[PDB]
């Protein structure tokens, strides 16, 4: 929330990427910010950091000569650059801010400083390919009496053939979360992804009620609303 | 650079019990500075423990840390359904700073069997050459399911693919999307769509299917 980051996006080999993150507060305080990297179905793992307030940079040797951290107090933004990308960087860069209360200084006390990370940002999904990105075709699934169970109706949004990940849906603007179940995507044969998001409502309530999926592709700039209704006969 | 060792990889329990997650270093974590994450499905991750055994603010009262040097645990006292998740160590003694390749949390739960749609490809996508039909399978829980498309009765293969949430965060179901694709010329030379599905949950495979033309 009050961590703000730059989207997702599609790098080619070779390029550099700049992943921004701003604190929603309008000052850094004296906190800490890190960025930690996690290939998609793996791990955690800490890429360095800077301490606006002390000037204090730093990183994992794993990165020297690839990275540099900087922080704008004009916009209360801090940057990582990480450069000479190669497929094996794809993956969700989060903002990490940590803290370090020494009695009124940097680290100097009490036992263990500033390594935690109390404050995530929703992360960047950066990916590293010489494919172009492409934005997704989403397609209704209309409830119907093929798709009714009780007094309850199933619907959804079938959102296919974009690159790269990820695509985020939503219901009516966050509105509807209640009975949402958006599946993980599946690279098809044709190298381009697709995935849909359902959800059950009551059946009388498909006559009054406006059903729109949100979906989002960050990488290729492309937001698209979807109206979901029952399909005429 | 410390390498930290979670064990188990994989933990499968009932909402109620009780979970031990274990963090070995392969040096001592200096003044005791491990942390805890939580990262749910879907989510970033969160803080649970520091200096191995503060809970951070906002914490419900059923996560708890110990260990000191080269042994750490997480313990869950009384699982919750939304406990699922995978959760992460880090020790921040010593740069750089490393975390450990996490333990995913399983729920198990009582059998339940799910509720079968059936979804027509829409015109519009039609229209442009390929027809993408789907079979919603929803809310069942062991995630053994098995989903036998036919066309005009006759068994489909190589031409569908699946996928399935993650456990609930509520009630630890599934649910799974399986879409079976041809191309606009297939489909409108066949008339019967049919989505078979088997499950534990179920006395017999139940079928949903819809005649192409009809309303």
């Amino acid at each position: 929330q009050l961590l703000e980051q730059s989207g997702a996006e599609v790098k080619k080999p070779g390029s550099s990427v700049q992943v921004s993150c701003k604190a929603s507060g309008g000052t850094f305080s004296m906190y800490g910010f890190n960025w930690v990297r996690q290939a998609p179905g793996h791990g955690l793992e800490w890429m360095g950091g800077i301490i606006p307030i002390f000037g204090t940079s730093n990183y994992a040797q794993k990165f020297r000569g690839r990275v540099t951290f900087t922080a704008d107090q004009a916009t209360s933004t801090a940057y990582m650059e990480l450069t000479n990308l190669r497929s094996d960087d794809t993956a969700v860069y989060y903002c990490a801010r940590d803290f370090g209360p020494d009695w009124e200084d940097g680290d100097s006390y009490d036992g263990s400083g500033r390594g935690f990370f109390d404050f995530w940002g929703q992360g960047t999904l950066v990916t590293v390919s010489s494919a172009s990105t492409k934005g997704p075709s989403v397609f209704p699934l209309a409830p119907s009496s093929k798709s009714t169970s009780g007094g309850t109706a199933a619907l959804g949004c079938l959102v296919k053939d974009y690159f790269p990940e990820p695509v985020t849906v939503s219901w009516n603007s966050g509105a509807l979360t209640s009975g949402v179940h958006t599946f993980p995507a599946v690279l098809q044969s044709s190298g381009l992804y697709s995935l849909s998001s359902v959800v059950t409502v009551p059946s009388s309530s498909l006559g009054t009620q406006t059903y729109i999926c949100n979906v989002n592709h960050k990488p290729s700039n492309t937001k698209v609303d979807k109206k979901v209704e029952p399909k005429s006969c | 650079e410390l390498v930290l060792t979670q064990s188990p990889g994989t933990l499968s329990l009932s909402a109620g019990e009780r979970a031990t997650l274990s963090c070995r270093a392969s040096q001592s974590v200096s003044s005791g500075s491990l942390a805890w994450y939580q990262q749910k499905p879907g989510q970033a991750p969160r803080l649970l423990i520091y200096g191995a055994s503060t809970r951070a603010t906002g914490i419900p009262d059923r996560f708890s840390g110990s260990g000191s040097g080269t042994d750490f645990t997480l313990t869950i006292g009384r699982l919750e359904p939304e406990d699922l998740a995978v959760y992460y160590c880090q020790q921040y003694g010593t740069s750089p700073y490393t975390f450990g390749q996490g333990t995913k949390l399983e729920i198990k739960r009582t059998v339940a069997a799910p509720s079968v749609f059936i979804f027509p490809p829409s015109d519009e996508q039609l229209k442009s050459g390929t027809a993408s039909v789907v079979c919603l399978l929803n809310n069942f829980y062991p995630r053994e399911a098995k989903v036998q498309w036919k066309v005009d009765n006759a068994l489909q293969s190589g031409n569908s693919q699946e996928s399935v949430t993650e456990q609930d965060s509520r009630d630890s179901t599934y649910s799974l999307g399986s879409t079976l694709t041809l191309s606009k010329a297939d489909y409108e030379k066949h008339k019967v769509y049919a989505c078979e599905v088997t499950h534990q949950g179920l006395s017999s495979p139940v079928t949903k299917s819809f005649n192409r033309g009809e309303c």
